[PDB]
C-alpha cells in the first residue's frame, strides 16, 4: 500500500513559507522583532515586540500558544511545540 | 539658507515619524524627499508671509497713529 501520488511535488519552487496559518490562526510577529528566513512559524505562535528566533528554528504551536517576550532570544535549532491537550 | 533649514527640518521629522512606530528610521527612503520637499517649501513660506504680516502690522500701527492723532 505504498503507492505514489504522482500529483506529489518533489520541487515546490518556493521554499517552506516562513509564517504557517493553521485554519484561521495566523501566527503574529512583531515589526520590530526579528526572525530568520529559514525558520518555521506554524500556529499560534507570537513574537512580541523585540525577540529574535535565529536561523535553522521551528515553532509550530499547533496544540496550545507559544509567546516569545519582550527582548528574548531564540538560538538557532531550537524546536518549540506545544504538548498535548 | 532658508530652504535648507526647512530641508533639514523635513527630514527630521520624517525620521521621526518613522522612528515612533518601531520601524526602522529610513523605512521609505522615497519619503524622505517629500518630507525635505514640504519642510523646505513651509518655512520659505512662513517667511514670505511673516514679512507680509509685519507690513500689514505696520500699517495698521500708522492708521492707529491717525486715530490718536485727533485726540491729542
Amino acid at each position: 500500500s505504498i503507492t505514489p501520488s504522482p500529483d506529489r511535488v518533489k520541487w515546490d519552487y518556493r521554499g517552506q513559507r516562513k509564517i504557517i496559518p493553521l485554519g484561521q490562526w495566523l501566527p503574529k510577529v512583531a515589526v520590530d522583532a526579528y526572525v530568520a528566513p529559514n525558520v518555521v512559524l506554524a500556529g499560534q505562535v507570537t513574537v512580541w515586540d523585540g525577540a529574535s528566533v535565529w536561523p535553522g528554528c521551528v515553532l509550530r504551536g499547533d496544540l496550545n500558544k507559544i509567546s516569545i517576550g519582550f527582548c528574548s532570544n531564540v538560538q538557532e535549532r531550537s524546536v518549540l511545540h506545544a504538548a498535548w491537550t | 539658507s532658508a530652504t535648507t533649514i526647512g530641508a533639514l527640518l523635513g527630514l527630521g521629522t520624517q525620521m521621526y515619524s518613522n522612528a515612533l512606530r518601531k520601524l526602522p528610521y529610513m523605512r521609505h527612503p522615497w519619503e524622505h524627499v517629500v518630507g525635505m520637499g514640504l519642510g523646505a517649501v513651509f518655512v520659505n513660506q512662513l517667511l514670505k508671509w511673516e514679512a507680509q504680516v509685519e507690513q500689514d502690522l505696520d500699517k495698521m500701527l500708522e492708521k492707529a497713529k491717525a486715530a490718536n492723532e485727533r485726540r491729542y
